[PDB]
């Protein structure tokens, strides 16, 4: 048998909740080679968004990234989150 | 029976929302988004008055720094709202000590 | 002495926010190297007027 | 005799620049367009050096100011101190 | 008679061009470049310790919170061969006292 | 005494940018209260080989 589900990998996020996400922008009809292309970016985004999580975790010896890590680490790209502290 | 102290701004937000609104409550997650605001809002102005401070090689921050500050950061007329607080309040405490 | 009672400084600014702990965060955090008396109430009450239009 | 002083930017000029920008063919609507766009820049700008001018309580315009007040917009500037 | 003193990066921006490259020059207006380039990173890389400091309730800045900064800001190899140089340079200075 | 005669802290580590200007800047910038000694000399380091790289 071959699962590896779908990818083990981003093919989890599936095609109608990336549907979802473009109806929450207004838009109404959409091509099929977005998918694909919209995984890769979010993959980019996250990857450094992650790193520098990552990086701040790395400073304090810790082996559980919190909140706060990702929260600076969304800041310093300029996409400030509030609502988990900081 | 340790136990921690952790600081926040809830309280006073209550406060305000009581006075503008009596018959109207909040809940805990926008009370922490209200929490991380004020935090921004204090971080960016502090920020930018040590930056303008260091830049005219002064040592003391005072009314002054903030006020520019404010009129930098913040655009028209809510600046000017803002200021026109600032400045009541100060006056009002500068003289009812 | 007489020791008058002490009112909170909030209390003579007639705002609700407060001031000793603006004045305590700007002490820690590496702004400046003194800080003047009038800063925090101005400060305390930019705030004070953001969150009142907010809500 | 003078026109407001906005168009002292003139049409040539304008297109110099849109063909530093890569750009060939230009519609004659750009100009007023592209006008305003630049005043609002501008104007921006100013404001936040008049404002770093104000606390100084000086009255002579710096350079600093001028590069202050575009590190703010996040248009740092490299070339002219600081 | 009256004089001032304002200090910049030349001289030193202008070692590293002779070392690099000895039959080569350099204009006035570059060298302002530079100087502002300095001025710029620096001022990045030490706000960026700063704040991590401040996050992890630590009053002082090592040359770990540095070497951190470091691989936040600049992308990839930058970051990997300049921490080389700075790790060396540690340990030269570390141990010739 | 002895003074034994003073050598850089640049020639110490081998670079030819400044390290005693840069633990200046970096007390006076309100960026920490207190500064190590290890930190102008990466710094120093890393704006070398930054220079470097451009030039």
């Amino acid at each position: 048998r071959h699962r590896k589900v779908l990818r083990d990998n981003i093919q989890g996020i599936t095609k109608p909740a990336i549907r979802r996400l473009a109806r929450r922008g207004g838009v109404k009809r959409i091509s099929g080679l977005i998918y694909e292309e919209t995984r890769g970016v979010l993959k980019v985004f996250l990857e450094n968004v992650i790193r520098d999580a990552v990086t701040y975790t790395e400073h304090a010896k810790r082996k559980t990234v919190t909140a706060m890590d990702v929260v600076y680490a969304l800041k310093r790209q300029g996409r400030t989150l509030y609502g988990f502290g900081g | 029976r340790k136990r921690s102290r952790k600081e926040s701004y809830s309280i006073y937000v209550y406060k305000v929302l009581k006075q503008v609104h009596p018959d109207t409550g909040i809940s805990s997650k926008a009370m922490g988004i209200m929490n991380s605001f004020v935090n921004d809002i204090f971080e960016r102005i502090a920020g930018e008055a040590s930056r303008l401070a260091h830049y005219n090689k002064r040592s003391t921050i005072t009314s002054r720094e903030i006020q520019t500050a404010v009129r930098l950061l913040l655009p028209g007329e809510l600046a000017k709202h803002a200021v026109s607080e600032g400045t009541k309040a100060v006056t009002k405490y500068t003289s009812a000590k | 002495k007489a020791r008058a009672k002490a009112k909170t400084r909030s209390s003579r600014a007639g705002l609700q926010f407060p001031v000793g702990r603006v004045h305590r965060l700007l002490r820690k955090g590496n702004y400046s190297e003194r800080v003047g008396a009038g800063a925090p109430v101005y400060l305390a009450a930019v705030l004070e007027y953001l969150t009142a239009e907010i809500l």
